[PDB]
């Protein structure tokens, strides 16, 4: 419309600032919108801090006092995550951060990261049993620092 | 009683480090038991408090970052990759061993570096040479966050405020409050 369009600029975990082009008429919903383009998060996942408070989605920036120029906070939904360890054969040990809800397939392409062994060479062992590639660490209750051993193939 | 206690752990050891206080942390029964992302505790952080390192595809380029650090600060300190896993770890020197350590819990902490500044076989885990560093998405990165008074206290009201109530309510009450929660006692002690 012909009222232009103003800056805010939203804040990160990072210490990163990005910016947005908006109107004090729209609401917290179309800005996560917003959001969602410019940086690749959808806007469930997301939680817009303003003077304190989370905001909801069908208030209007105008309704928070939002001004031209403001800073917002974009704060994820919190996602559990934990360290295990990967024993080799050689007795080097390979940390990695992952989630419960990760594959073995996520956590062999965490491996490669490391060690640039493909996932295809690479056979994953919990608690005396092979890992296969479909399944979750929660389904063999990996837990928070526990040892897994990489055997090639 | 409290298997996830990582958070608790870490904070005190900051504190120890930092304020010279030991830190008590009283909860009662039906707390949330779970892991805690620090990340939000450290919002309202100055921007010269919090930094990216991109350095860790090679061991020289890391030890460099890390023999930057002045040997008296205390950092926390998260690893992993921008979209996905992350986990936080205190970063701090050990006079004792000549070292920087990175403690995540009393069951998982390494020595990083040797009395020369160079990576240990464990500090040699820290890196990922075959995946990109950098700020997008999905790339590794470290973030490095000062354990100033401010941040240590925003972390302990968080992790309090998460597990007696929830994420938004310890988001809320970091934003409004700058000191100690009144339930975390603290003892001083020598540093
Ligand atoms: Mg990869
Ligand atoms: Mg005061």
């Amino acid at each position: 419309g012909p009222l232009g369009s103003m800056q805010i600029f939203v804040k990160t975990l990072t210490g990163k600032t990005i910016t947005l082009e908006v109107e004090p008429s729209d609401t917290i919903e179309n800005v996560k919108a917003k959001i969602q383009d410019k940086e690749g998060i959808p806007p469930d996942q997301q939680r817009l801090i303003f003077a304190g408070k989370q905001l909801e989605d069908g208030r209007t920036l105008s309704d928070y006092n939002i001004q031209k120029e403001s800073t917002l906070h974009l704060v994820l939904r919190l996602r559990s995550s934990m360290q295990i360890f990967v024993k080799t054969l050689t007795g080097k040990t390979i940390t990695l951060e992952v989630e419960p809800s990760d594959t073995i397939e996520n956590v062999k392409a965490k491996i490669q990261d490391k060690e640039g062994i493909p996932p295809d060479q690479q056979r994953l062992i919990f608690a005396g049993k092979q890992l296969e590639d479909g399944r979750t660490l929660s389904d063999y209750n990996i837990q928070k620092e526990s040892t897994l051993h990489l055997v090639l193939r | 009683f409290l298997n996830q206690n990582c958070a608790e752990m870490m904070i005190k050891k900051a504190a120890q480090l930092i304020l010279g206080s030991d830190l008590d942390f009283e909860y009662t029964r039906g707390i949330q038991d779970i892991q805690v992302d620090l990340g939000p505790a450290f919002m309202f952080s100055p921007d010269e408090e919090k930094t990216l390192w991109v350095s860790g595809k090679n061991q020289e380029t890391l030890e460099k970052d890390l023999a930057t650090l002045n040997k008296s600060s205390v950092y926390f300190f998260r690893t992993g990759t921008q979209g996905g896993a992350g986990h936080w770890q205190v970063l701090y020197y050990e006079a004792a061993k000549s070292g920087w350590v990175s403690y995540s819990s009393q069951s998982n902490h390494f020595q990083v570096t040797d009395s020369n500044g160079k990576l240990t076989a464990s500090g040699k885990g820290l890196l990922v040479p075959h995946a990109n560093w950098g700020k997008e998405n999905g790339n590794y990165a470290f973030l490095l966050v000062n354990a100033s008074a401010e941040n240590i206290i925003h972390a302990a009201n968080f992790v309090y405020i998460l597990r007696t109530q929830n994420e938004v309510a310890a988001i809320e009450y970091c934003a409004l409050n700058h000191e100690f929660h009144p339930e975390i006692k603290r003892t001083a002690r020598a540093k």
